[PDB]
């Protein structure tokens, strides 16, 4: 999500209106910020 | 469920007209078509023809072609007949009974469930 | 469309009766057979082709061959006076046959 | 001819999983070896479907709970019979379903499917009642324990049956400005379990111009006298196990893939997850690595 | 260029009775209104306009002169009696009492609308015709909805109760020839088709030709006009 | 819902939008005129 705070996925996405299967991209462990915005999905690494 | 119970024995002079009929006092007056069946001795069973209530189609038998007037009224919930021109040899005993069905070809689908106690006739000449 | 029957038939208790109801093409015609006994209003014992209606003790059964219907009778016992009619609703009417009555010893 | 066949409590949840149905063909026009994207009333994909069973044999003896009770329709319903003994007969719809507005009635019988969007009460168990005929199985007839009036009545309509191991049924109804269109399909499956781990598509039959309001709809059941009670309480019947299904519609994109000969092989929804999505955007079934823009398609 | 034109088109002489969707003596009321489904049916739309025995046509979908050739699927028809002021008020929107309540067509709407004046027919003085005089709520298009309610004359709500703020409005008919035009009742029949592209079963008196194939040729298939050479292909097309 | 306008066709707006906004300042002209001028009082017409 581009320029997105996670944090505030939750409140953007309306949860409300939404399929489980996007829930499952709202919270979670695999959940990362970066400056190019939220990454939700993907596990962050150390190594290069 | 129905009882098909009726009036006792009646005596008549010969020649007058002859009103029989059957209420149920149990299920639904509709929904089960009601048919009668004569009952003599020595003469087996006689049909005459049957009356649909909800459907209001009668269907009449060979020998009684015009000798019956059969109607049926859903809000009376009873079905009466007028019959004339009765002869001491047609005296016998008339039966009332339902068949579950009230549709014309769908009789063929059922037997006479229930049948009634029998209102025996005797004609005084 | 006619029936004609023996007039009666008679059989030793507890044997098997065979009753045999002849008529005019009414094989491929789907008939069926009443029960009247002396003092009682006709019940329904054989509906539709030699069935059985619910809460009739297992005794009657039959089939129907090609131009003839056959009743079978097991168990026979004492109580079990009464006049068999065999009918069909053909060409939307019923005829009722001269029926038989059952004498046991 | 109406019944007073309820006496239970009722399982709320009474719902399973449709793993991929509910797709049909949306227009009128052939087309192959192309990929369309089409706006209209679906399914979801891996959607929850109500299962409702209706005879619930189960205890020492077993017993023959009945259960139909009314659906909303929620403009669109998908539906399923899965029957293994030709036991629903049709199906109600109507606003209130007693002598205020229009209803619409479906039965099918042996050759006749009766069609009747008029005004008339239902019960709170309206069902069809069918014998065997002598275990013959060839007469098969029904009877009108559905309904007791036929006044004000507008429309009518007949044709040959909707109904010619486990022969699954589908069936999608949508009542859209004016217009009432019935897809259908038939297909067997050989699981008995819950519906299969395929896809097939699900073609229009007849479109009806009954033009009334529909929110709420229910299901026709055919059930057999298994024996006559004296003194009828409405004494229990008998078809097995009643398994049908419903789905709820709702306003979506699906891609829709063509084959040569122009049946459709599979389809992918553009909200269920976001590799479906990416295909969507792409109008494309395969998408190669790397990074892709999404467009919101969400109510 | 093509050499020849061809125009198949499906084989019907029958003759639906439009009489009875034009010349029929009783119209249903426009609260509740009639629809006829017309199909299987030899469409002659140009025995409407140039009739002698009407004076009014207003057609709103497409060109009445083009309906001649063009086969359509599963056409329907209207029919309902207005006061007559509101013949102007039937357009896709519009405040009053039939607008809303009684009859709404879509904006998406393809069909014409025929219209005539009934003076003979529903005035003479006979006030035994009635329809529809006030509704409460609004309806969606293609819609009918039969309620009567008593208008609320004041502030106290009476639902069919005779008493204070609450009396008899209604007076009866005056239906004569005295009154002006707009008064008296038009007989309003609107025809209703749609051009999606199915199979269709009315066409207009449209003479069909023999089909020559493997040749350029100016087709015309069910309305549908175009050129190019026709063939003979492997794929196969569903019954619908 | 009243019968005795039997002209009432907005230009700028629509008729069941009005039930929407509140003006506070709404300029009403009233004047006679003969019935025949009626389709006249428009958006740059011409007539008399
Ligand atoms: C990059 C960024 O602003 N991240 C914010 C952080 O500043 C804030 O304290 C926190 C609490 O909501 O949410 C996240
Ligand atoms: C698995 C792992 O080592 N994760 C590291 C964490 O230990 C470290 O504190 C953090 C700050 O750079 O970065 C990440
Ligand atoms: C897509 C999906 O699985 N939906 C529901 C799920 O949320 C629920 O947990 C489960 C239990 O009934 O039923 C199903
Ligand atoms: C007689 C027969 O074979 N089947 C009948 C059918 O004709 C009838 O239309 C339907 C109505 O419910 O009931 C069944
Ligand atoms: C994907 C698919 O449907 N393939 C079939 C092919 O197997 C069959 O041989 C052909 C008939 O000519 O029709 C097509
Ligand atoms: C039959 C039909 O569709 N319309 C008829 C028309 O033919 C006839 O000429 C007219 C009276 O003259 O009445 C209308």
């Amino acid at each position: 999500y581009q320029d997105v705070n996670c944090t505030e996925v939750p409140v953007a996405i309306h949860a409300d209106q939404l399929t489980p299967t996007w829930r499952v991209y709202s919270t979670g462990s695999n959940v990362f910020q970066t400056r190019a915005g939220c990454l939700i999905g993907a596990e962050h690494v150390n190594n290069s | 469920q129905v009882q098909l119970v009726q009036s006792g024995a009646e005596v008549k002079k010969a020649g007058s007209s002859v009103k029989v009929s059957c209420k149920a006092s149990g299920g639904t007056f509709s929904s089960h078509t009601i048919t009668w069946v004569r009952q003599a001795p020595g003469q087996g069973l006689e049909w005459m023809g049957r009356i649909i209530p909800i459907l209001g189609i009668a269907n009449y038998a060979q020998k009684f072609q015009g000798r019956v007037t059969i109607t049926a009224d859903k809000s009376t919930s009873t079905a009466y007949m007028e019959l004339s021109s009765l002869r001491s040899e047609d005296t016998a005993v008339y039966y009332c009974a339902s068949l579950q069905t009230v549709d014309t070809a769908i009789e063929k689908y059922y037997g006479m469930d229930v049948w009634g106690q029998g209102t025996t006739v005797t004609v005084s000449s | 469309y006619e029936l004609t029957q023996p007039p009666s038939v008679s059989v030793s208790p507890g044997q098997t009766a065979s009753i045999t109801c002849s008529g005019d093409k009414l094989g491929d015609k789907y008939a069926c057979w009443y029960q009247q006994k002396p003092g009682q209003s006709p019940v329904l014992v054989i509906y539709q082709d030699n069935k059985r209606p619910s809460g009739i003790p297992e005794r009657f059964s039959g089939s129907n061959s090609g131009n003839t219907a056959t009743l079978t009778i097991s168990g026979t016992q004492a109580m079990d006076e009464a006049d068999y009619y065999c009918q069909a609703w053909d060409s939307s009417t019923a005829v009722f046959g001269g029926g038989t009555k059952l004498t046991v010893l | 001819q109406c019944v007073n066949l309820t006496t239970r409590t009722q399982l709320p949840p009474a719902y399973t999983n449709s793993f991929t149905r509910g797709v049909y063909y949306p227009d009128k026009v052939f087309r192959s070896s192309v990929l369309h994207s089409t706006q209209d009333l679906f399914l979801p994909f891996f959607s929850n479907v109500t299962w409702f069973h209706a005879i619930h044999v189960s205890g020492t003896n077993g017993t023959k709970r009945f259960d139909n009770p009314v659906l909303p329709f929620n403009d669109g319903v998908y539906f399923a019979s899965t029957e293994k003994s030709n036991i629903i007969r049709g199906w109600i719809f109507g606003t209130t379903l007693d002598s205020k507005t229009q209803s619409l009635l479906i039965v099918n019988n042996a050759t006749n499917v009766v069609i009747k969007v008029c005004e008339f009460q239902f019960c709170n168990d309206p069902f069809l009642g069918v014998y065997y005929h002598k275990n013959n199985k060839s007469w098969m007839e029904s009877e009108f324990r559905v309904y007791s009036s036929a006044n004000n009545c507008t429309f009518e309509y007949v044709s040959q049956p909707f109904l010619m191991f486990k022969n699954l049924r589908e069936f999608v109804f949508k009542n859209i400005d004016g217009y009432f269109k019935i897809y259908s399909k038939h297909t067997p499956i050989n699981l008995v379990r819950d519906l299969p781990q395929g896809f097939s598509a699900l073609e229009p039959l007849v479109d009806l111009p009954i033009g009334i309001n529909i929110t709420r709809f229910q299901t026709l059941l055919a059930l057999h006298r298994s024996y006559l009670t004296p003194g009828d309480s409405s004494s229990g019947w008998t078809a097995g196990a009643a398994a049908y299904y419903v789905g709820y519609l709702q306003p979506r994109t699906f891609l829709l893939k063509y084959n040569e000969n122009g049946t459709i092989t599979d389809a992918v929804d553009c909200a269920l997850d976001p590799l479906s999505e990416t295909k969507c955007t792409l109008k494309s079934f395969t998408v190669e690595k790397g990074i892709y823009q999404t467009s919101n398609f969400r109510v | 260029q093509p050499t020849e034109s061809i125009v198949r088109f499906p084989n019907i002489t029958n003759l639906c009775p439009f009489g009875e969707v034009f010349n029929a003596t009783r119209f249903a009321s426009v609260y509740a209104w009639n629809r006829k489904r017309i199909s299987n049916c030899v469409a002659d739309y140009s025995v409407l306009y140039n009739s002698a025995s009407f004076s009014t046509f207003k057609c709103y979908g497409v060109s009445p002169t083009k309906l001649n050739d063009l086969c359509f699927t599963n056409v329907y028809a209207d029919s309902f009696v207005i006061r007559g002021d509101e013949v102007r008020q039937i357009a896709p929107g519009q405040t009053g009492k039939i607008a809303d309540y009684n009859y709404k067509l879509p904006d998406d709407f393809t069909g014409c609308v025929i219209a005539w004046n009934s003076n003979n027919l529903d005035s003479k003085g006979n006030y035994n015709y009635l329809y529809r005089l006030f509704r409460k709520s609004n309806l969606k298009p293609f819609e009918r909805d039969i309620s009567t309610e008593i208008y609320q004359a004041g502030s106290t709500p009476c639902n069919g109760v005779e008493g204070f703020n609450c009396y008899f409005p209604l007076q009866s008919y005056g239906f004569q020839p005295t009154n002006g035009v707009g008064y008296q009742p038009y007989r309003v029949v609107v025809l209703s088709f749609e051009l999606l592209h199915a199979p269709a079963t009315v066409c207009g008196p449209k003479k069909s030709t023999n089909l020559v194939k493997n040749k350029c040729v100016n087709f015309n298939f069910n309305g549908l006009t175009g050129t190019g050479v026709l063939t003979e292909s492997n794929k196969k097309f569903l019954p619908f």
